[PDB]
């Protein structure tokens, strides 16, 4: 879903995409919560990986029962 | 980054306001000209929280965030003064006293209006200005003329050798305005109508509040260098400081990036 | 439908006009606002240049 | 709209047609012009 | 492309520049002024003109 928050706009006549008052918009990202978000979905990531290695190592171990 | 889109324009809003300084002091020595101050406006505000109130009686800050925009420049306003004037005993130079621009016929049929007075005999006799351009009445002077005076109401008398009595050759009215500031100047400073002027109203000199001629002056800028150098400094320091916030946002860009 | 390219673009140009400086030259020349010069170009269709 | 200047430049160089003060020369060959006119 | 002006926009084509490059270097034969040496084997010309 794309978000609900105002869009950033700029006084820029020049560009056609300008409105009747000249403002063009801008899509508005915060950065530095875009670098967290990659952080934390990394993070995330390894550690459901190594989950998931363990868990398949304890099945196979497992599977030899006796 | 906003820090950046907002700091351009503060720039060039800046330079923009130098080239208008930088105009008014290089035009000086010209000949009737007015000189233009440029003033800016800040853009709309962007609310992203609502300042909800509290009246709790909590003596509390209002909790409302509004971002700036930035600023553009939105008028230059020019200054309809009288200026000074300048002697050049030169008996075809008329100062205008008052408000009043005589009318000049552009080369693609057009009127533009001028209030510089220095005019010259073209080789047909018709009064024309320094660079071609004619007057729209066409005051006509003829050959073996002795002298050529000019009234205080625009009436232009030549004298020839005889007749002991000076013989009329042409009327000079002028027109006006209701607002000489929205005029569009082009070059030869030269002054159009658009729509923020009204239709011009032609009148002799003196009746209308139209003002009288001088015969042998010229009205000089009314450019204030005390007041130009002032602007100049505060225009350069304004400059420096937006370069600083420019500096500082892209350190801590950079900072963030590191990582 | 995730993945957003960027492709870098450029619009047609900027039609400001720059600073003029008074070198007395007879026959150097300087537009109006929207002014154009015609010159043949090398294939031979006309262009238009500042 | 608003209008950004660009500088000044000169247009014309006009002469003052005026009459010039006489002076004295005691010689019988120089003419002086009193009014309007060119020797050719 | 085409943009047919069903909807304001703007071209998406790309130039990318070369650089600049020094095209000519002209002399300006305006007319100097003249220096009074008070020499008796020295001309200035007025005009144009060359000397051979």
């Amino acid at each position: 879903i794309e978000s609900q928050a105002p869009e950033k706009l700029v006084y820029e006549p020049g560009n056609p995409l300008a409105d009747a008052n000249g403002y063009v918009k801008m899509p508005n990202v915060d950065v530095v919560g875009e670098m967290v978000n990659t952080m934390s979905a990394s993070r995330s990531y390894q550690a459901n990986i190594e989950v998931l290695n363990t868990v398949k190592s304890m099945m196979l171990k497992t599977l030899t029962l006796g | 980054i906003s820090s950046l889109w907002i700091a351009k324009t503060g720039l060039d809003a800046q330079q923009t306001n130098m080239d208008v300084i930088a105009n008014n002091l290089a035009n000086v020595s010209t000949n009737g000209f007015k000189r233009q101050r440029a003033v800016f406006e800040d853009l709309l505000y962007q609310t992203i929280r609502q300042p909800g109130a509290q009246s709790s009686e909590q003596t509390t800050l209002p909790s409302g965030l509004q971002i700036g925009t930035g600023v553009r420049p939105v008028a230059t306003e020019r200054l309809h003064s009288q200026g000074n004037l300048s002697q050049t005993n030169n008996s075809k130079d008329v100062a205008i006293k008052g408000q009043g621009f005589f009318q000049v016929m552009l080369p693609d049929g057009t009127s533009a209006y001028t209030r510089d007075g220095s005019f010259q005999v073209d080789q047909n006799g018709q009064l024309v200005t320094a660079g071609g351009f004619q007057v729209q009445p066409a005051i006509t002077i003829p050959a073996n003329a002795l002298s050529i005076t000019i009234g205080r109401d625009g009436v232009v008398s030549v004298t020839q050798q005889g007749q002991a009595a000076p013989v009329q050759v042409g009327q000079l009215n002028l027109t006006t305005f209701m607002n000489d500031t929205g005029l569009e100047s082009i070059g030869e400073n030269l002054y159009i109508e658009t729509q923020s002027s009204g239709a011009p109203n032609e009148s002799t000199p003196g009746l209308n509040g139209a003002g009288l001629l001088y015969q042998g002056y010229v009205e000089t800028s009314n450019v204030n260098v005390a007041e130009e150098l002032v602007n100049m400094i505060q225009v350069q320091r304004a400059y420096e400081i937006n370069s600083k916030a420019v500096s500082t946002t892209d350190q801590m860009l950079q900072k963030l990036t590191q990582l | 439908a995730t993945r957003t390219l960027v492709t870098a673009s450029t619009p047609g140009a900027d039609m400001t006009p720059g600073q003029l400086d008074y070198t007395s030259r007879p026959l150097d020349v300087a537009l109006q606002q929207d002014g154009w010069l015609v010159v043949q170009a090398a294939d031979g269709a006309e262009g238009y240049t500042r």
